[PDB]
């Protein structure tokens, strides 16, 4: 994703990120990076193991989630590095273990994040859980990190309120973008120059990179090689992504024996927990509640003392 | 030059002392039309609207729009100072960022005068519907407070069934079901379930109870419901204007 | 089908107040006669008994018998959702493991209505051993309850002792020693004596058997040497409530 991104924020517009406990997100629904995600669990039964638990726990408070896998790959830096010197097995071993739970699951055009984003801008989702910043970058409004991390580490999520960001930074969206690639995107080289702090503020008096550059111009800032400040700038605003009208997850019932005969089985390990499992799984059937007063009085703005 | 007086002044520690276990801060917006506080909760549930009129207060002077924000338990804290038939003055610069509370006896001979600073505030704000509340129930305040208490050691979130005949207050809890049936009675004690069509809903016991807190408020406690929109909860501050309390509806 | 309509319904809840914090859980028995209960506490020491008749019930209905095992202390919860003038009426299946209760005021505006689950259990019954009592004495409660609290505060043990004339209790602690004497009045007391005796007792369990105190005006005492002790409370024209205390040896 993007980088020192995190700490920029927290440094600077710290109203836009909330602590808050697992709990208070019961009934919301998520879009997921399973990429991403099945990899954390690795980082071999894991990629599935944890695509079990933590999609119980996921479950057990409430939250309804939705995987997402990542399709045919775009441009992206470090990606087609190697080229210049020129698998999915564990992957859908997954896409399994989740209708056999009565969990959704779509194939992303390309970058799922971006796919996740291409949700919650539509209502059809609640925020995208990832660990890579880069959703609010594609867009996204609410960002949750760490959603899917260890029963253990008691690490609560983190919130993120991509209108609450652009509110303090002062700038659109795509005035956003310039910031997050002058920050370090993962698809083109940064620029030596700017530093965290710093690249804000040009991007503040100067709405573009494109402005930015023809002003400071010494050999003493000196702007990238092949800098594709623009391809990028363009995949964070228009990606690939499948639409979201275009289907309506629904949350199934998981299968105690078809699953149960294709894990602690097929996949060895202690049946004992993996049916106690399926059994609480079962219980938490929903997650849905509490209306907020937004749902039916538009905002009116705010007052402010004297 | 904000100078105000309120002779039964009681009616400023009543409401203080139910805001104050609600929100910590309130946007107290000072018009010519009077004292008036719109303010979310804390929680993202429910809302606070105080309407004060002028014609309710006795001495009045109102020169500014003015737009201040007042920590609420630290002002209750200084509230409890000071008797109920103490009158109660506020007097309030448009360049000094303070106010002056003067709280007077009721035979003269005990004179306060405290000082509470100021803070900034940049409170959100969004707009109520105006529509159509398919039950209007007219109550006792301490009657409901009375029932929603005798709830509260049930369960946890009540539903409610509104109805032509009588009204169904049913909740769960973790000894069992149960409900009470209420019915039209045939000035204060007088209750009216005012109805066209019958609902049910799903609102939050522990937000009654918050909302209870101003039963010593009024006359009658309403109580306004519709469709899948906020419960609106209102005190009629007698000879002064309002309070109402807005809940955002459960799912 | 079980049915049963008490319309001094804050007797009951002060009953309940005998137990709620003495017992927590008992077995109920119900047969035509009435309402009892014969149960042992935690420490093993304590033999409560209580007896409510039905010929002092309003409404009655009893053709099978019942013996149903109830935790007093939610008992006690749901019996607090009515005020000091209301009825209840109590009915229990001979197939569900349930009481229906129905809280109703006399102004029949708001009724209140429970449904509480049951437990079979297996609770160990001991009852009354009848003998005779060498020496039995009446006299007021609130008087009792505040020497019972007061004697509770210098030491942690009572001896009482009665004789022809008057009574005596007595107690040692840390900062010394007090007693309190009664004298046989000629609101007041009463002694049939039969010999002068003297025992010890332990006043924690004297301060858990006073809560019964606004169920009577008065409160009597029936005794013996080597024998335990009586404490004795009156359920107005229905009924009577003992609590047992074995003497300290």
């Amino acid at each position: 994703g993007i980088q020192g991104l995190a700490k920029l924020i927290a440094d600077v517009a710290p109203s836009a990120i909330r602590e808050n406990d697992i709990k208070s997100y019961f009934g919301r629904k998520v879009a997921i990076d399973a990429s991403m995600s099945i990899y954390q669990f690795l980082i071999t039964t894991s990629h599935l193991m944890g695509m079990f638990y933590r999609t119980i726990r996921m479950m057990e408070n409430g939250i309804k989630p939705v995987y997402v896998f990542d399709g045919k790959p775009p441009q992206l830096k470090s990606g087609e590095l190697a080229k210049r010197s020129e698998t999915k097995q564990h992957n859908d071993e997954c896409k399994h273990l989740l209708s056999l739970m009565g969990i959704p699951y779509l194939d992303a055009p390309s970058e799922a994040e971006a796919s996740c984003a291409a949700l919650v801008k539509a209502g059809k989702v609640y925020a995208a859980a990832t660990e890579d910043m880069a959703c609010l970058t594609f867009g996204s409004p609410v960002l949750m990190r760490h959603l899917t991390a260890s029963e253990a580490k008691k690490l609560p999520i983190q919130e993120f309120h991509l209108s609450r960001i652009l509110q303090e930074l002062g700038l659109n969206q795509e005035q956003f973008v310039d910031l997050c690639i002058l920050l370090g995107s993962d698809y083109c080289e940064s620029i030596r120059g700017i530093g965290p702090k710093r690249a804000v503020d040009l991007i503040q008096k100067h709405k573009s990179i494109e402005e930015i550059v023809r002003r400071l111009d010494p050999n003493k800032y000196p702007v990238p090689e092949n800098w594709l400040h623009k391809e990028a700038h363009q995949l964070f605003l228009e990606p690939e992504v499948l639409d979201p009208e275009s289907v309506e997850l629904k949350w199934s019932e998981p299968n105690e024996e078809e699953l149960i005969k294709f894990m602690c089985g097929e996949k060895q390990f202690s049946e004992e927990r993996i049916r106690s499992g399926v059994k609480r799984l079962s219980k938490s059937r929903q997650g849905s509640t509490q209306g907020r007063l937004d749902d039916f009085f538009k905002v009116t703005g705010s007052l402010s003392s004297a | 030059m904000f100078e105000a007086r309120l002779v039964q002044g009681s009616i400023l520690k009543k409401v203080l002392e139910a805001l104050k276990d609600l929100i910590n801060e309130a946007c107290w917006d000072i018009s010519s039309s009077g004292v008036n506080l719109q303010s979310m909760d804390s929680s993202h549930v429910s809302l606070v609207q105080l309407t004060l009129r002028s014609e309710g207060f006795d001495t009045y002077r109102c020169d500014r729009n003015l737009a201040m924000g007042v920590n609420l338990t630290s002002m209750s804290k200084i509230l409890k100072c000071a008797g109920n038939e103490d009158i109660i003055t506020l007097r309030a610069e448009d360049n000094a960022d303070t106010l002056a509370l003067v709280f007077e006896a009721p035979n003269q001979e005990k004179v306060s005068d405290y000082e509470m600073k100021l803070m900034d505030l940049d409170v959100e704000q969004l707009g109520i519907p105006e529509q159509e509340y398919s039950c209007v129930v007219k109550m006792p305040s301490g009657e409901f407070a009375r029932i929603c208490r005798d709830l509260s050691h049930i369960g946890d979130a009540v539903v409610i069934s509104c109805a032509k005949d009588g009204v169904k207050f049913s909740a769960s809890g973790e000894l069992g079901n149960g409900n009470i049936k209420l019915s039209q009675t045939s000035e204060e004690e007088a209750v009216t379930i005012e109805m066209n069509e019958p609902v049910q809903l799903t609102f939050a016991l522990r937000y009654l109870n918050f909302f209870t807190k101003a039963t010593p408020l009024s006359s009658t406690v309403t109580l306004s419901m519709s469709a899948d929109v906020p419960l609106v909860v209102e005190y009629k501050i007698a000879d002064m204007g309002h309070l109402k309390y807005y809940l955002a509806p459960k799912i």
